[PDB]
This record gives C-alpha cells, structure tokens and sequence, in this order.
C-alpha cells in the first residue's frame, strides 16, 4: 500500500503564531488528500476533504496548498483548540492509509519541577510486597529524568513510570517513577533515595529516607 | 472544467454561468479533451456569438457509453440517468479520467442507473434511490424480480479499455436567443456610426443597415422590436441603452 | 439528519472472535451503508472495510480480508462488524462512519462518526483493582503546600475512573494514564496537591471505581515525618 | 558540579545592538553544546539560542530567530551571542547553560549564573 | 431447470433453444428460484 510520512513530527509554538505541517509520500497522489485534526484518543474531526477546500463549519483559520507527491497543511494562527495531532489521509486509492501525525504543543517557557518522595505504607507492607515512589510535577520541557539509588547505588530493572501530557493550564509537564521491592529486599537495604535531573533544576536533586523514617 | 469533483450521471451536477466574458479557447486548446462535439453550434464560432443565457452540467461515465450523450437518443443513460432534450442546442464534451477516476475495484462513488420505472424527461433530476416494485410479489423489504437496487458500478478496475474506463464529461446547454445577455467572447467593440450604412453587430445579431435614432417608445423592460415576419425593426445598444 | 450510536464495550480471550456493531438512524436502511476504522493506543487511525448492505458489495483493507466480515439488515437497522483471531496488539477501539460513497457522485471521506467501542484483548478476566493510599514525607513540602496519592493495581477490563473526596475535590487533582502489566492488568494512579495547612485539619480522601464489575474503593491520605 | 558564568550585557539605549559572552575553565569544553537562556521578571525560564560542534550555522528558539546570533570558540572555552535593536521586552534576566551529557545528541542543559539586560 | 441430471458440474448439461417464446417474467422468477440475474441489460429490457 502506499505510504505517507509526516514532517516535522512535533512542534511548539505560542498561542497566535502561524504554524506550518507537511507530509511526504512515496509514489504521485492526483491531490487525492484530506487533513484530519484530532484530540489524542479522541473521535478524529474532518477539516478538508478536497486538497484545498475546508469542510461544512471550518473555521477560515484552516488552509492548504501543495501538488503531486507533496501537500503542506497550515494555519494563519496556532489558537487554543490546536494542542493536537494533524493527519494528512491519502483516499487516491482503494486501500485507505494514513499518516504518522504531526504533534503540536502550545510553547510555554521551561518551568522547575516540584520535586517530593514517597516511603511505603504499612499496609502495603503487610502483602509481603515494598514500594517507594518518586515524583515530579508541572515541569517543562516534555521529559525529566528521574533514578533510584538505594543504599547509594544505582539501580535498574525493579520500577515503573508514567508521565502526562502538557498540561494546558500552564503548558507545563509531569512524571513520577514507582520502584517496587519485596518484604525480604526491604529488610535487607538501609536507605532509600531518589535523585532528579530536569531542565530547571540548578543541579541534581535527591530525596532519601532511612529505616526509622 | 477544472473543478476535481464529478458528480454522478445522476443527481448530476449543474452550474449556471451569469455575467461574465466566455473564452472557449482555453477548453478546445485542452489535450485531454479529446471529443468535442456541437449541436446547433460550432467549435469555431462559439468565440464570436453571445449568450441570453448558459447553463453547464458534468458527469463521470464510461469511455463508450459517452456515445448515449446526444439529443433524444436511448439507452440506460439517455433514459434513465440524464437525457438531453429533442431540440437541445450546445456542446458536449468529455475526455479520459483514469488517471483520477480509476481504481482496481474501486471508484464506486460514480454511479448511474440501469433501469428506471419510468423514462426521464429532459434535464429531469432524481436524487431518490428508492426500490422498483416488482407487483406480482408484495415488496416493501427486499425481493425478487423487480425490487433489485436501481445502483450499480463499473468497478473502474485499471485493466478495464475504454470501453469501460471512466470518461469525465461536462456538456453546455444554451440559449441562443438574442438579448438580454450576460456570457460571451472577447469580441471587442466598436464606435456606433449613425446615419450612414454600416455593417452592425448588436450582442451577436449581424446585418447591414442605416442605424438610427429611434423615436418608439421602449418600455424598460424591452430590448429588440422586430417588424412583420421576425424582422429585426430596432434594437437597444448594450452600452448606452 | 442522520447518527450513529454503537454498542458498548466487548472483551474475550485471545485467539477468539469479537463482535461489534452500531445502528443505522436518519432516513433508513436501504439509503446508507458503513465502514469500519481502527484508533489502537499510541497510534493513529487505521481503516478496516466498508459494505452497502443493499448491494451487498463489501471491501477489506489488504491488512484484513479473511479476519474480517461485515453484515448487516434492515429489521434493526444496523451494521455488523466482526473480527477473528485477535491478538493482544489488537486492543483498540473501533469507529463505525456513515459512507458516502454509495449514491450521487460525493466522495469517500467519513463527515459522521460514532462513539468508539474499546476491545481489549488479555488472558485475564474481570475483575475489581488493587488500591493502596500513599504517605508522603514532611520533607516534601514545598511553597506551603503538599502532593499525597492513591495508587490502583491489577484490575481488568478498562475503564476505571478515580476521583478525590469522591469527586468533591478538584482544585489541583491530577491523574495519570493506565499502564497494562505483563500479566494483563492495567494500572492507575492519581495525585492532589493541597496547602499544607489544610491537610490534617480538613479530610482528603481518594477514590476508585470499576465499571465492568461496579465496585466502589476509598480511602484517606496522609503525609508522615 | 561545574562553574559557569556570564560577562557583558547590562543597560543599553533602545534600539541599539549588545554582545554577551560565557567561558568557563579547568575542564574539556567540546563534549558538552553550550546552550543559552532567559527569564522575564515573575516569571519562568525560557530557551533562546544554542551552537554546536558541527558549526551548522545558529539554532534559535521560535522568538528569537529573526534578532539573535550565536558562536562559539573551544580554544578559549568561551561562547558568544549576539542582539540586535534590543526592545523593551529586553528587561529580563538571561542564563547560560550547557548541554551537560557527554556528546549527547539531545540535551540536559546546566547553566552556573546568569546576568540581567535593561533598555533604559 | 427442473431435470436436476447435472448432479455433478463436471461433465455439465448443455441444452440448445429456438423457435418459442421466451417470457422471462414467468421463467426464472416463479417462487421456486431462490435467485435470478441478468448481465448487461435488466430483466425488464429482456421480457420484451
Ligand atoms: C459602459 O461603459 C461606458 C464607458 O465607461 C459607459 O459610458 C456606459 O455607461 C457603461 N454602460 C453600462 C450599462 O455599464
């Protein structure tokens, strides 16, 4: 089947900024191309079915041009509803396919995180099973890094993590990892730390707690 | 004629063309426009007339089939999808699309009717799909004989001749009456002698004559007098009035 | 005027066939016809078939015939999408669109679309989460206030929805994507920064909820030092 | 840890251009991309500009690209920067910053002082 | 239709027609034929 690649993949830009998006195919489309904009896990809205015609209730904001084996997508202002993924579909042919998806969030400034720790709760303990969880919150750009040291030594392979979206309240980021353990590795080991790099922290951060606390 | 959207011989779309100054150069001049074929005008001289008024329609078929489009002809296009009228005056034209309507077992969206239950009049339109009765057989769900759905495709499969490949066509109706008119070439005109013979072509209609100023008086609404057996007496001058 | 409504969620072992299906409303059957797409996690969409019942005429992308099948009647007015043999990769949900391609010369591209059905595919069965409070450090205060947490564990099928003072509390609530175990159940988890001054003398709890089973959790939380 | 620290910048007239300028010592220069930032009052942190060992031309943020210059020199382990007709959104404090990871592709910026610039 | 001797499409039963009529409205849509089609012209075009 004919393939599609998009190009940029991600972007950041400020709300009121002209933006950009273009994607790339393989063998030449007769500009049988429509763009899709859609809210991550989210039911897809149409926007242009015609390579350069917007759909029923488009705002104007939206517009295209481009020809042959090529399209380019933009838009005259990034505006609010625009923190989602740009599809270009291909329809010049019976098997359907769709591109990769260009991502856009909105351009906010890089923001320290709040950096907290969590030592395990009795309860827990009780099932034979130990966990320590470390955290980060509203923090930009998109990703921390985040490791465990217990006894001062680093280690891998033993936890779990998550992170969100930008969050559009203040376009800002989160994360946290969860280490867990048995009853018998608790016993064993002593102290328990948590060390964080991010882009706004003036060096790394750490966060410990012993046996009795 | 360069719009990407075709509709369907049926529900067939249909564009009027108002004020505006034609040049059918730009569409005879076309390669792809293989088959260019008049009634009651010519290729030549669509250039030099003008226009009461001008209506165009557009439709995707297949490659033989365009031989269905021509006044009152048979067939399931010309009777049950679009038909022209017995007395229709204008141009039909259409050329190969399967650079663009043609898919290995695909292009479904253009469609046509095979039979109807009735003929259709000309530049008759039914957008409705609905099941021909079979009579003999109560049939509101579906059945046998005749509640069979009026729709059907080619398939356009690419290895398909142009017996069966698509053909994008787009036919011009119009009214060749003299004035009022709004739609015609780039002929220019011309200082308007008085008094004196002169050869004079007013909005298309030719002749020689004296021309001079009227003293009839021409309600607003009226733009030709013609004397006993359809001679033009007068006519209104498209600029000055 | 013309909608679509689908069912709900539907969910089997691997290695087994689901059903899906959505109704056909506005006009009526015999002027209307359906495809069927693909969202799986991490992903962008992915087309699967079309038919127009009354032609009986259906198509399947190349990644799918033989998998797939399509039905449909007009007694109920409905369309009937079913896939085989699925794999855990298979986890995704499935949109029915109103076809355009089936009469008068507009295009294939879908203007209406229904509400998604999520299938997800796991050796596991149904059944409630695993929910724990947390115990936040004194020491990890910060501009006066405090981030305590609930975490929710081994629970299967989606969805599961978590709320704090069960849904009373909202200034500063955040929450987290599910996460799927090897053993094939999913994960949540939750956290809420409050001042610290308020916790201990106002009551902050957590709650957890699962659909599929209709079970309810809470409980408190609680910083330590 | 490592040091870092910035020289020049300060009050200007409007509309005029400023240098600014960063160096540090005792350490190898080349592995780390030494990138620059900036803060408005009351507010948090911002990326402007960043120059690299392939010497690929300047790298900008989305504001900054049509008013700013960067260059580098390893063998006097100094960055360079470059403004032009400075405008009253130039109020704000800046910061410089390394991508702190051995010739790393990506970044993990690390920045040891930072200096104000003020259009009177 | 109804000799059924053609139990087995290998070695199938051919059959030669002429000189009658052929009202297709009876044959091929009486109750007993579950399905009944034509290719390139409708059933109705035929009967006549
Ligand atoms: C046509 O143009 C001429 C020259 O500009 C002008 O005198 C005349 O009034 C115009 N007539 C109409 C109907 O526009």
């Amino acid at each position: 089947d004919i393939q599609m690649t998009q190009s940029p993949s991600s972007l950041s830009a400020s709300v009121g900024d002209r933006v950009t998006i273009t994607c790339r195919a393989s063998q030449g489309i007769s500009s049988w191309l429509a763009w899709y904009q859609q809210k991550p896990g989210k039911a897809p809205k149409l926007l242009i079915y015609d390579a350069s015609n917007l759909e029923t209730g488009v705002p104007s904001r939206f517009s295209g041009s481009g020809s042959g084996t090529d399209f380019t997508f933009t838009i005259s202002s990034l505006q609010p509803e625009d923190i989602a993924t740009y599809y270009c579909q291909q329809y010049d042919n019976l098997p359907l396919t769709f591109g990769g998806g260009t991502k856009v969030e909105i351009k906010r400034t890089v923001a320290a995180p709040s950096v907290f720790i969590f030592p395990p709760s009795d309860e827990q303990l009780k099932s034979g099973t130990a966990s320590v969880v470390c955290l980060l919150n509203n923090f930009y750009p998109r990703e921390a890094k985040v490791q465990w040291k217990v006894d001062n030594a680093l280690q891998s392979g033993n936890s779990q993590e998550s992170v969100t979206e930008q969050d559009s309240k203040d376009s800002t980021y989160s994360l946290s990892s969860t280490l867990t353990l048995s009853k018998a590795d608790y016993e064993k080991h002593k102290v328990y730390a948590c060390e964080v790099t991010h882009q706004g922290l003036s060096s790394p951060v750490t966060k410990s707690f012993n046996r009795g606390e | 004629f360069n719009a990407t959207r075709f509709a369907s011989v049926y529900a067939w779309n249909r564009k009027r063309i108002s004020n505006c100054v034609a040049d059918y150069s730009v569409l005879y001049n076309l390669a792809p426009f293989f088959t260019f074929k008049c009634y009651g005008v010519s290729p030549t001289k669509l250039n030099d007339l003008c226009f009461t008024n001008v209506y165009a329609d557009s439709f995707v078929i297949r490659g033989d089939e365009v031989r269905q489009i021509a006044p009152g002809q048979t067939g399931n296009i010309a009777d049950y999808n679009y038909k022209l009228p017995d007395d229709f005056t204008g141009c039909v034209i259409a050329w190969n699309s399967n650079k663009l309507d043609s898919k290995v077992s695909g292009n479904y969206n253009y469609l046509y009717r095979l039979f109807r239950k009735s003929n259709l009049k000309p530049f008759e339109r039914d957008i409705s799909t609905e099941i021909y009765q079979a009579g003999n057989k109560p049939c509101n769900g579906v059945a046998g004989f005749n509640c069979y759905f009026p729709l059907r495709s080619y398939s356009f499969r690419p290895t398909y001749g142009v017996g069966h490949q698509p053909y994008r066509v787009v036919v011009l109706s119009f009214e060749l009456l003299h004035a009022p008119a709004t739609v015609c070439g780039p002929k220019k005109s011309t200082n308007l002698v008085k008094n004196k013979c002169v050869n004079f072509n007013f909005n298309g209609l030719k002749g020689t004559g004296v021309l001079t100023e009227s003293n009839k008086k021409f309600l607003p609404f009226q733009q030709f007098g013609r004397d006993i057996a359809d001679t033009t007496d007068a006519v209104r001058d498209p600029q000055t009035l | 005027q013309v909608q679509l409504v689908q069912s709900g969620a539907e969910v089997k072992k691997p290695g087994s066939s689901v059903k899906v299906s959505c109704k056909a409303s506005g006009g009526t059957f015999s002027s209307y016809a359906i495809s069927w797409v693909r969202q799986a996690p991490g992903q962008g969409l992915e087309w699967m078939g079309r038919i127009i019942p009354i032609f009986g005429t259906a198509n399947y992308a190349q990644k799918f015939q033989g998998r797939v099948t399509i039905t449909a009647d007009e007694s109920t007015s409905t369309a009937y999408m079913e896939l085989s043999s699925l794999r855990s990769e298979d986890t995704a949900v499935y949109y029915c669109a109103s076809l355009a391609s089936y009469s008068s010369g507009w295009e294939d591209v879908f203007d209406i679309w229904g509400q998604g059905t999520m299938v997800t595919v796991s050796s596991a069965s149904t059944k409630g989460p695993s929910v724990f409070p947390l115990a936040p450090s004194s020491k990890s205060t910060s501009g006066g206030t405090a981030a305590l947490g609930c975490l929710v564990k081994d629970y299967f099928p989606e969805p599961v929805t978590v709320s704090w003072n069960s849904g009373a509390l909202t200034s500063g609530v955040h929450t987290f994507p599910a996460v799927l175990q090897s053993s094939g159940l999913y994960s949540l988890s939750s956290v809420v920064t409050v001042p610290s001054s308020s916790l201990g003398t106002q009551t902050y709890i957590c709650n957890v909820n699962h659909k599929p089973s209709n079970t309810k959790v809470d409980k408190k939380v609680e910083p330590k030092s | 840890q490592v040091q870092l620290q910035e020289s020049g910048g300060g009050l200007v007239q409007p509309g005029g251009s400023l240098r600014l300028s960063c160096a540090a010592s005792g350490r190898t220069i080349s592995r780390y991309a030494m990138s620059w930032f900036r803060q408005a009052p009351g507010k948090e942190r911002e990326f402007v500009a960043v120059a690299r060992r392939s010497g690929d031309g300047a790298f900008y943020a989305d504001s900054v690209q049509g008013r700013f210059t960067v260059s580098r020199d390893d063998a006097k382990n100094t960055v360079y920067l470059q403004m032009n007709s400075l405008k009253p959104e130039d109020t704000a404090v800046y910061y410089c910053a390394i991508d702190s990871d051995t010739f790393y592709s990506g970044s993990y910026d690390y920045w040891g002082q930072g200096t104000q610039v003020t259009v009177s």
